[PDB]
RNA sequence: CGGAGCCAGCGAGUCUAACCUUGGCCGAGAGGUCUUGGUAAUCUUGUGAAACUCCGUCGUGCUGGGGAUAGAGCAUUGUAAU
């Protein structure tokens, strides 16, 4: 269940951070998993 | 005389080596007995993201043993905050 | 039916230059299970000579 | 092993519990032929009857057939407990039944 | 043969078998008879591998595959079936049993039986399916001797896998029967017959 | 059976519809004076040895 | 040049030591040996119906002499079988703990295995002596 | 101190570290004899770095092998490569250079895997 | 099928909670009991995985291949398992 911005479509439900794959790639440059290979 | 182990972790190698080398220089310039910077394996935390792609993260770890009184340990722990 | 299956083993094995697991069932008298019992029995007697032994196939030689 | 040879004396097809049994397979897999009896059931019955199960069903005396039938109508008296039987904890009687072949 | 006794005893059978110049447990690679001159350069096994089980990377170059040991290459094409993918040790023991059988079936040189079955079951010429203008005829091409080795090993493994399936007779006995009936042309094996079929289609279609 | 022994001397390229067959110039092994043009299915490098059956057959081109 | 378990083959050691335990008979052997298969990942009980328990104990004692200590779950992991689930593929299934407990109580009652304060079944020095002696006798079978 | 050479030998994440000291002529792999390798088929493969040179090269040395990782075939190739490497390293560092060249020539002419590490790794699966 | 041998690596793990669990006893098992270790290259973990190796049972017979379907009970998570 999306507890951030009501965005259930594509939750990343792993580890309870629970961001949708749209907004996960919005906030991808705040955590640190970025493009290496 | 307290024996304290400092376990340092970082994502980038240059600042972590700088912090470790500053610990070595300052604990060497006033005669503290110590173990050298033990360099743990860099753990590679990865996520397979939707063919498929891979997101990576390198995490580097050192630890340094020190034997020092309370004043020197507190001043070292306060100043080395970066 | 004991004396008209068993001794044909004792005629055929010295005839055949090569005696193994399934070149001894082929005589169409016996099953494939008791054939290996007859193999070990001829090992003990001496008409069968061991070449190599595996749990699924065992190579022998006449005497 | 030792080739133990028998001058006839074996029957081709036996009949037990009103059902034909082929007297050429192992006794486990010859008593598996009848209904209500599988592999491990005939195996444990003939181990309680101490039957040599590497012997075929043609080399089996009818006294051991009587022992097997006695374990059929008495499974729970011969140290084969309730987990091993067909109809455990019934509703009609509250007992444990092993439903046999032609009695279904 | 001047034994050297160690504290960990390397046993007497192994010291006798590999101190004396026999290049297997019972066999030798010094006795290898190749008939065809084209098959001299593509069968070559002269290095004594006492198990005939190697982690070969022979499949990167087309010429390197010819330097795969043909005992090992036959062992590799034994590992063809879907139940057997990734089972080379099984086929090595199959080869060891088979060489034992070819010993006991009065062929003192079973490796020469293998090489002669390679030679006598290779279709020299075959047909390809040319365009031909609609009604596609088949034209006799003269297949390469490396492909003749490939083709003979493929036909032998296919015939042995056909014969050993759905019978009591083992893979080693069927494969030994095929190698003995195919080491000298007898038309009771598989690859002799199919070699003859491919060559008669080639001769009919040149 | 006439077993023609042959020598690859000159490769001509890759032909066939599928691009699989090879035109090969052949020095005949028993008699040097014969130079044949043959069609080979399979991998062939220079100075290889072939086993033909007819030295006299020559095919112009393929499709 | 010590004659010990480390020099003999695996199955030969298990056969010999199980034969010595059968001819001795001085262990704790239960009554559900003819009833109970060694693991839930099996269809049939073991074929050595009067003597698979001694084979089990020989495997256990050999597995204990070679290492520091064992448990019950470790020997459940060791025996583990690829179990068919009908239409589903095979999966790893550990064995029963009761066979492990009764084997270790049978070999601890005779004074061969013993509980070590790391919570583990280790080989006793009398058990070390006995297994090395019967391994020496297994080597003397080969002369 | 007993003169010993410590030398690795690797095969497919299977590392067998070998300790070739001056001993009785004793060979152990994981505290188990070289007579007893866990596959029966690959057994003579472990004998391939042994009989390719000879057996009087071994009476002077007690040989240790301790293994981590791998499979069944991988550990066999690891231990035979480690035996060859420890043997030629003993005959390099303590024994003269020429005998080391003879042992390395005997190993190289038959199987270069026994002296040179392998490369057939599983690739990264190309995302 | 019945025994034996027992070979890896990527991960992942609990706080203001019940995560990963070692071990010991009970139970045919499912599982249960009692604890203990690990917030982690430390404990689980050497994850003793499976395929594999060997030896015995089977003997080509919809067979001892198959396991779909169905009956009976027993346990586990979940308020509630039809």
């Amino acid at each position: 269940q999306c507890r951030v911005c009501s965005s259930h479509t594509g939750l990343i439900r792993k580890y309870g951070l629970n961001i949708c794959r749209q907004c996960f790639r919005e906030k991808a440059n705040d955590i640190g998993f970025n493009k290496f290979r | 005389i307290i024996k304290i182990r400092i376990t340092l972790t970082s994502t980038k190698v240059k600042q972590l080596e700088n912090v470790s080398s500053n610990i070595v220089k300052n604990a060497e310039q006033h005669n503290l007995v110590k173990k050298g910077p033990v360099r743990l394996p860099t753990k590679v935390l990865k996520i397979s993201t939707r063919t498929w792609e891979t997101y990576e993260m390198r995490i580097h770890k050192r630890y340094i043993d020190l034997e020092a009184p309370v004043q020197i340990v507190k001043r070292i722990t306060q100043i080395t905050i970066e | 039916l004991d004396q008209e299956k068993y001794d044909r083993i004792l005629k055929e094995v010295p005839t055949y230059r090569y005696v193994s697991v399934s070149v001894l069932v082929d005589r169409l008298k016996i099953g494939g299970s008791l054939a290996r019992i007859a193999l070990r029995h001829l090992e003990k007697e001496g008409i069968i000579k061991p070449i190599s032994k595996h749990s699924k196939q065992a190579i022998y030689t006449r005497a | 092993s030792l080739v133990v040879q028998e001058q006839g004396s074996f029957q081709h097809i036996l009949r037990l519990l009103n059902t034909n049994v082929d007297g050429n397979i192992k006794i486990v897999y010859a008593l598996t032929t009848i209904k209500g009896v599988g592999r491990r059931y005939s195996n444990l019955v003939c181990k309680k009857a101490d039957v040599d199960l590497h012997k075929r069903a043609g080399e089996l005396t009818q006294e051991e057939l009587e022992r097997i039938v006695q374990i059929m109508q008495n499974p729970t008296h011969y140290k084969i407990p309730a987990w091993f039987l067909n109809r455990q904890n019934d509703i009609t009687d509250g007992k444990d039944y092993h439903t046999l072949a032609n009695n279904v | 043969f001047t034994p050297v006794v160690l504290a960990t005893p390397i046993p007497e059978e192994v010291q006798q078998a590999q101190t004396e110049i026999k290049l297997f447990n019972k066999w030798s690679f010094e006795e290898v008879e190749v008939k065809d001159a084209s098959l001299v350069d593509y069968v070559q096994v002269r290095q004594p591998i006492f198990v005939a089980h190697t982690a070969g990377r022979y499949a990167n170059k087309r010429f390197r595959k010819a330097q795969c040991p043909i005992i090992e290459r036959l062992t590799n094409s034994l590992m063809m079936n879907g139940r057997n993918n990734g089972k080379k040790l099984k086929a090595v023991r199959i080869i060891k049993h088979t060489l034992d059988i070819i010993n006991v079936l009065t062929d003192q040189n079973p490796i020469q039986v293998v090489v002669d079955a390679i030679t006598n079951t290779g279709p020299r010429e075959d047909t390809t399916r040319v365009g031909g203008g609609g009604a596609a005829r088949r034209q006799a091409v003269d297949v390469s001797p490396l492909r003749r080795v490939n083709q003979a090993i493929a036909l032998l493994t296919i015939g042995a896998r056909e014969a050993a399936f759905r019978n009591i007779k083992t893979i080693a006995e069927t494969l030994a029967e095929e190698l003995i009936n195919a080491a000298k042309g007898s038309s009771t094996s598989y690859a002799i017959k199919k070699k003859d079929e491919l060559e008669r289609v080639a001769k009919s279609n040149r | 059976t006439p077993v023609t022994l042959a020598k690859v001397i000159k490769v001509l390229g890759r032909t066939g519809s599928r691009g699989g067959v090879t035109q090969v110039r052949v020095e005949f092994l028993e008699d040097t004076s014969r130079t044949i043009v043959r069609n080979v299915k399979g991998p062939v490098r220079e100075n290889d040895i072939l086993v033909l059956m007819e030295s006299e057959r020559e095919a112009r081109r393929l499709r | 040049p010590g004659v010990s378990v480390r020099d003999v083959a695996a199955q030969d050691f298990i056969n010999a030591y199980a034969s010595f335990l059968q001819r001795q008979g001085k262990l704790e052997v239960p009554g559900y040996v003819d009833i109970v298969k060694t693991s839930s990942g099996n269809e049939m009980p073991p074929q050595d119906a009067e003597g698979w328990f001694y084979k089990r104990a020989a495997s256990v004692a050999r597995h204990i002499y070679m290492r520091k200590q064992v448990g019950v779950g470790k020997l459940n992991k060791l025996y583990g079988g690829a179990k068919s689930r009908g239409v589903r593929p095979y999966k790893h299934i550990d064995a029963s703990g009761s066979i492990n407990r009764k084997v270790l109580q049978a070999l601890e009652k005779i004074g061969i295995v013993e509980i070590s304060p790391k919570g583990g079944r280790r080989i006793s020095e009398n058990g070390q002596r006995d297994l090395d002696r019967i391994a020496a006798q297994t080597l003397e079978e080969d002369e | 101190a007993v003169p010993s050479v410590q030398t690795f030998g690797k095969k497919k994440s299977a590392t067998a570290v070998a300790h070739v000291k001056a001993g009785k002529g004793l060979i152990k792999v994981n505290g188990s004899p070289i007579t007893l390798v866990e596959p029966e088929i690959l057994r003579f493969k472990v004998y391939e770095p042994l009989l390719l040179v000879g057996l009087d090269k071994f009476s002077n040395i007690d040989i240790r092998v301790r293994v981590t990782g791998g499979g069944h075939v991988s550990q066999v190739y690891a231990i035979r490569q480690a035996i060859a490497k420890g043997l030629v390293a003993y005959h390099q560092k303590y024994v003269d250079e020429q005998s080391k060249n003879e042992l390395k020539k005997a190993f190289t002419s038959y199987d270069r895997t026994l002296l040179i590490a392998d490369s057939r790794r599983p690739e990264p699966k190309k995302f």
